[PDB]
């Protein structure tokens, strides 16, 4: 089926420029009525910023127009977003999206996964990963909690999985908090049978793409 | 531009109850009989999902409990019977004129029965301590409602200003929340004290729950 995969996200200095790409698979980009960029500032609502129709006609939201370019490359089945003179206001998750051939066209049924662009002067920083060791011993031999503490990184985001994605049940990965250091900290926990602590291996897989930091942390009884 | 205002901005309803969300547009989004209003559902960490287009058409693959109505400047999204899976922020969007604009969004939560949190406390790892900092973490797992109070105590001294907390979005599995609180101390301060306690207050707890450990003993 049709899939939109975005690239080019991450840290950008103020005054700098961004280049995002939306690689389309399972569908010819030339068959879409239109392709669009829509962004969402952290904790805020949605803002359409640009579109390109099948014939190449472009359109922009005046709220950003004059420093923005949408374009496509048919032979790569990809379309692009270029913005320059970035401000803090431009920090957002950017989505690519497809318009429709029907019913007024400009509603969006197919979306990319979104990629975060952070406009900041700070530099990238990889996280430290520390174990949140379970129990010491169980309470009544019932349910134990263990986890990973992902501390002191910049910018967002980090992804955490458990046992390479084979452990999803009982997993909670919390929103990062911004420390006064200006660095983010996040915890991921999972609740498991306390009778499995001796026989089952639990590994949190942490990925911080902006700093090219990947960590696999085995967490076990201390 | 066309400004969209949703109401309410936030709501909580018992599972299975009818939910209606309204959208008022500053100008008409009507065009030749049609009304170009659309509705989206956005779940945590995901792209918006198209529910309704042209005011009243159900998008392919979307459950029939979602329906849309209205015309001109006034529109309604209806969830006939709210399901646990329906926790999300809902957006209206006009497609009548560029720039295509969205409502500010409506947060929908399922109001389930009161559930007390399971509380866990974690000492800092030896690994972290050599870095000169100690993080003490307290976990509140699977509770409702979202409101909860965490008090940190170090040798019975109430800690204030040196902790931060984070709450998960509502879990559709059971409509509960989880909360993580982190107490941050210097290594030196951590080594000066023995008893580290996390005291939790919540509606589902008849009296506060305290989890603690003594530094050194593990």
């Amino acid at each position: 089926e049709v899939q939109l995969v975005e690239s080019g996200g991450g840290l950008v200095q103020p005054g700098g420029s961004l280049r995002l790409s939306c690689a389309v698979s399972g569908y010819s980009i030339t068959s879409g009525y239109s392709w669009n960029w829509i962004r969402q500032a952290p904790g805020k609502g949605l803002e359409w910023v640009a579109s390109i129709t099948y014939d190449g006609s472009t359109n922009y939201n005046p709220s950003v127009k004059g420093r923005i370019t949408i374009s496509r490359d048919d032979s790569k089945n990809t379309f692009y977003l270029q913005m320059n003179s970035l401000r803090a206001e431009d920090t957002a998750v950017y989505y690519c999206a497809r318009g429709s051939h029907y019913f007024g066209h400009w509603h969006f049924a197919v979306w990319g996964q979104g990629t975060l662009v952070t406009v900041s002067s700070a530099s990238t920083k990889g996280p430290s990963v520390f174990p949140l060791a379970p129990s010491s011993k169980s309470t009544s031999g019932g349910t134990a909690a263990l986890g990973c503490l992902v501390k002191d990184y910049f910018p967002e985001p980090v992804t955490v999985s458990w046992n390479s994605g084979a452990l999803t049940s009982g997993v909670h990965t919390f929103p990062a908090v911004l420390q006064s250091s200006g660095l983010y900290s996040l915890s991921s926990v999972v609740t498991v049978p306390s009778s499995s602590l001796g026989t089952q291996t639990y590994i949190c897989n942490v990925n911080h793409k902006p700093s090219n930091t990947k960590v696999d942390k085995k967490v076990e009884p201390k | 531009d066309i400004q969209l205002t949703q109401s309410p901005s936030s709501l909580s309803a018992s599972v299975g109850d009818r939910v209606t969300i309204t959208c008022r547009a500053s100008q008409s989004v009507d065009y030749d009989g049609d009304s170009y209003m659309n509705w989206y559902q956005q779940k945590p960490g995901k792209a918006p999902k198209l529910l309704i287009y042209a005011a009243s058409y159900l998008e392919s693959g979307v459950p029939s409990r979602f329906s849309g109505s209205g015309s001109g400047t006034d529109f309604t999204l209806t969830i006939s019977s709210l399901q646990p899976e329906d926790f999300a922020t809902y957006y209206c969007q006009q497609s009548h004129e560029d720039p295509y604009t969205f409502g500010q969004g409506t947060k929908v939560e399922i109001k389930r029965t009161v559930a007390a949190p399971s509380v866990f406390i974690f000492p800092p790892s030896d690994e972290q301590l050599k870095s000169g900092t100690a993080s003490v973490v307290c976990l509140l797992n699977n509770f409702y409602p979202r409101e909860a109070k965490v008090q940190w105590k170090v040798d019975n001294a109430l800690q204030s200003g040196n902790s931060q907390e984070s709450v998960t979005e509502q879990d559709s599995k059971d409509s509960t929340y989880s909360l993580s609180s982190t107490l941050t101390l210097s290594k030196a301060d951590y080594e000066k004290h023995k008893v580290y306690a996390c005291e939790v207050t919540h509606q589902g707890l008849s009296s506060p729950v305290t989890k603690s450990f003594n530094r050194g003993e593990c």
